């Protein structure tokens, strides 16, 4: 299973 | 920062006449992503060339995988061509099937 | 050790639509899964005979992340332009690389979780999975966004968490196909150069995994100085293709030895011309 995002840069 | 791709051309096996066969075009070491790979057989482009559709290296570089099925005569010669923004002009690696 | 890694890349490209997107995922180091923007009815797709086992709920469940992890990278594209202070028509590239190496132990060996943009380092979490080390000042800003947010406690939770656990049932399920071994076929070729004397280029062939030793002994003693080689590269079908060759004088080419070490072999390869 990936990863997923939650914080923005 | 633009990286020139490093171009190499080689069979799956040992090249037989009249035995089927895949030609790869390794292209690798490049940025930025957008690049143009054609593989050519007596200086025509091969129509059916299938990627793998690109992925990148510890190192953040750019690669991918050209290839196409072939079966070797006496007179065929096969070469790689990439066009990539790092390079004014197209870049032509020769298959050499005695390597 | 294995590994379960995933590559994701995000490209501009302005007056051409929304930016290019895309993601590849590895285990050890063989593609399974992919998933790119400019197909026909995006989703994530299997890239081996083995996770097809998979059923509906998984590929709906990636493909939902992905679509989620894509519009991300879309305002990360358009934050990058600012911090940057880059104008707006230009093609840029934002890379992100995240994964975990395990032992046999089942045991955490190492996780990722790093960006590059333009092709160079942005922002990497840190062995401690605790910090970030930021390359330009631009990417301070963003470790201190991370900071302030718990960023790397979310992040490492994947990491210790979700990335070993399916890591453990990939290697499972696609153990015939992770596991295997291919031996290398070897064979030279014999070529005069103009000066007289002859190339003898040593090639194995078709082996799994990619990992391989090719070396040219004269009676005993290698032959590092006068050796030129190919880096290890890859097969459509998965299998990886090697070559290294020394010049050699004319008539004495069965007085050198090439030897394959591999894992697929019990015992080294010996061949000569």
């Amino acid at each position: 299973i990936g990863p997923g995002r939650a914080f923005y840069v | 920062i633009q990286k020139t791709p490093q171009i190499q051309v080689y069979s799956r096996h040992p090249p037989e006449n009249g035995k089927p066969n895949i030609l790869n075009c390794y292209v690798t070491q490049f940025h930025p992503p957008h690049i143009e790979i054609q593989m050519l057989k007596n200086g025509k482009k091969i129509p059916k060339v299938e990627m793998s559709d690109m992925s990148f290296s510890k190192d953040w570089s750019f690669y991918i995988l050209a290839h196409t099925e072939f079966t070797p005569t006496e007179t065929d010669t096969y070469a790689c061509r990439v066009k990539h923004a790092s390079m004014a002009e197209p870049k032509t690696v020769y298959w050499d099937r005695d390597m | 050790s294995h590994s379960l890694r995933y590559f994701v890349t995000a490209v501009s490209r302005p007056g051409f639509g929304e930016p290019r997107y895309m993601e590849v995922g590895y285990v050890d180091n063989t593609e399974f899964v992919r998933f790119d923007s400019d197909a026909e009815n995006p989703r994530y797709e299997p890239r081996a005979r083995w996770i097809e086992q998979e059923g509906p709920e998984y590929w709906e469940r990636e493909t939902r992340r992905a679509k989620g992890n894509e519009q991300s990278f879309r305002v990360d594209l358009r934050t990058a332009l600012r911090y940057y202070n880059q104008s707006a028509g230009g093609s840029h590239t934002l890379q992100w690389m995240a994964g975990c190496d395990v032992e046999s132990d089942g045991r955490l060996l190492r996780g990722y979780w790093q960006f590059a943009y333009d092709g160079c380092d942005y922002i990497a979490l840190n062995e401690d999975l605790k910090t970030w080390t930021a390359a330009d000042m631009a990417a301070q800003i963003t470790r201190r966004k991370w900071e302030q947010a718990g960023a790397a406690e979310r992040d490492r939770a994947y990491l210790e968490g979700e990335c070993v656990e399916w890591l453990r049932r990939y290697l499972k399920n696609g153990n015939a196909t992770l596991l295997r071994t291919d031996p290398p076929k070897a064979h030279v070729t014999h070529h005069r150069r103009p000066e007289g004397d002859v190339t003898l280029r040593c090639w194995a062939l078709g082996f799994y995994p990619a990992d391989i030793t090719l070396t040219w002994q004269l009676n005993g003693e290698e032959l590092t100085q006068e050796m030129e080689l190919v880096e290890t590269r890859p097969a459509g079908d998965g299998t990886f293709q090697k070559w290294a060759s020394v010049v050699v004088p004319l008539g004495k080419e069965q007085k050198y030895t090439c030897h394959v070490e591999h894992e697929g072999l019990p015992e080294p390869l010996t061949l000569r011309w």
